[PDB]
């Protein structure tokens, strides 16, 4: 079905950098597909990280997070790649990555995929 | 290029599959939403090259 | 650079009722790149409108979008008891975007 | 009835065929050019025609032919009724190949 599967709830100390990705069922990354993620902590609101283009390459960094995390794409493993850099008490929280159904270079502007999520926690 | 020569270019999206012998030069951009978009590159609709 | 301000804060209805929300921008206007999105404690957000013109796959009528203006609303005729959650609005159009703080609804 | 306009949009971001055989001889281009409301090139004080608003395309950035041959056979000034000339062409692109 069209669902997307991510890994599990992760702990890892300071002054170690940690890559993140999540896979798909049955879903393409193609090129017109782009995916979005987002993190929440405990009790937090959502923030916007980073959504990159498959196709052309294109990235979007938010200004605070545009010195310690990359955002990478295979289109022929459909997956994605965050590295994060010096992580810290606040970077403890869980990670989304969404994407839309979006095949046939044709797709709505709402992103209809949700995975569960990473709960990363550094001490 | 040592440096990398970014000169050559390709399409990479279209809404139709040309013809034998065609060429098109046309730069606009692809839109992939059904909500038409214009001006600059965004969302569901990105550069064709 | 975009803030959407979420109203009201707290809901407290008899289940059953029609229920109101809205939320603020302070940028330029644009009502087909707004979103509102459902996130339940343990679980991963849901989308519900895309574009405050359109549903989802498997949204039932319950949820109408409206709004023209830089206002953005959205409407639930009943409220089931299922459907206390919190409510995200998020814009598309602008430099990175933003989502909003949330709207909690009560029992 | 001098030339012919080709294209698909003619708003100066696809290439068009502009054919124009007035005096001199045929000109025939390959290029996007900037379209006006109304075309025309006959307009000039008072009721005698003229070779006026000749630069009926208003841009030329790049583009690919440029080809001349001799001209067809005119009528000077004009005439109304009494018409001897008559002309046909057909027109078909194929494989590229106008
Ligand atoms: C030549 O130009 C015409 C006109 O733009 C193209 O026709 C389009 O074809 C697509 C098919 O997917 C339709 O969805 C569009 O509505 C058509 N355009 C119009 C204005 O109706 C045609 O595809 C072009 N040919 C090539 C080989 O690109
Ligand atoms: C060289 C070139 O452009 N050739 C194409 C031809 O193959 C096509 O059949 C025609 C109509 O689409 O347009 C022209």
């Amino acid at each position: 079905q069209m669902q997307l599967v991510q890994s599990g709830p992760e702990v890892k100390k300071p002054g170690t950098s940690v890559k993140v990705s999540c896979k798909a069922s049955g879903f393409t990354f193609t090129d017109v597909s782009s995916l979005q993620w987002v993190r929440q902590a405990r009790g937090q609101r959502l923030e916007w990280i980073g959504w990159t283009v498959v196709g052309t390459g294109n990235t979007n960094y938010a200004p605070r997070f545009q010195e310690r995390v990359t955002i990478t794409t295979d289109k022929s493993t459909s997956t994605a790649y965050m590295e994060l850099s010096s992580l810290r008490s606040e970077d403890t929280a869980v990670y989304y990555c969404a994407a839309p159904f979006c095949s046939e270079t044709s797709c709505s502007d709402g992103f209809d995929l949700w995975g569960q999520g990473t709960k990363v926690t550094v001490s | 290029k040592v440096s990398g020569n970014y000169n050559y270019l390709y399409r990479l999206f279209r809404k139709s599959n040309l013809k034998p012998f065609e060429r098109d030069i046309s730069t606009e951009i692809y839109q992939a939403g059904n909500k038409p978009c214009n001006g600059v590159a965004g969302f569901n609709c990105y550069f064709p090259l | 650079e975009i803030v959407l301000t979420q109203s009201p804060g707290t809901l407290s209805l008899s289940p059953g009722d029609r229920a109101t929300l809205s939320c603020r921008a302070s940028q330029s206007v644009r009502i087909s790149y707004l979103a509102w999105y459902q996130q339940k404690p343990g679980q991963a957000p849901r989308l519900l409108i895309s574009g405050s013109s359109s549903r989802a796959t498997g949204i039932p009528d319950r949820f109408s979008a409206s709004g023209s203006g830089t206002d953005f609303t959205l409407t639930i005729s009943r409220l089931e008891p299922e459907d206390f959650a919190v409510y995200y609005c998020q814009q598309y159009a602008n430099s990175p975007w933003t989502f909003g703080q949330g709207t909690k609804v009560e029992v | 009835i001098r030339g012919w306009i080709f294209g698909t949009t003619l708003d100066s971001k696809t290439q068009s065929l502009l054919i124009v055989n007035n005096a001199t001889n045929v000109v025939i281009k390959v290029c996007e050019f900037q379209f006006c409301n109304d075309p025309f090139l006959d307009h000039k004080n008072n009721k005698s025609w003229m070779e006026s608003e000749f630069r009926v395309y208003s841009s030329a950035n790049n583009c690919t032919f440029e080809y001349v041959s001799q001209p067809f056979l005119m009528d000077l000034e004009g005439k109304q009724g009494n018409f001897k000339n008559l002309r046909e062409f057909v027109f078909k692109n194929i494989d590229g190949y106008f």
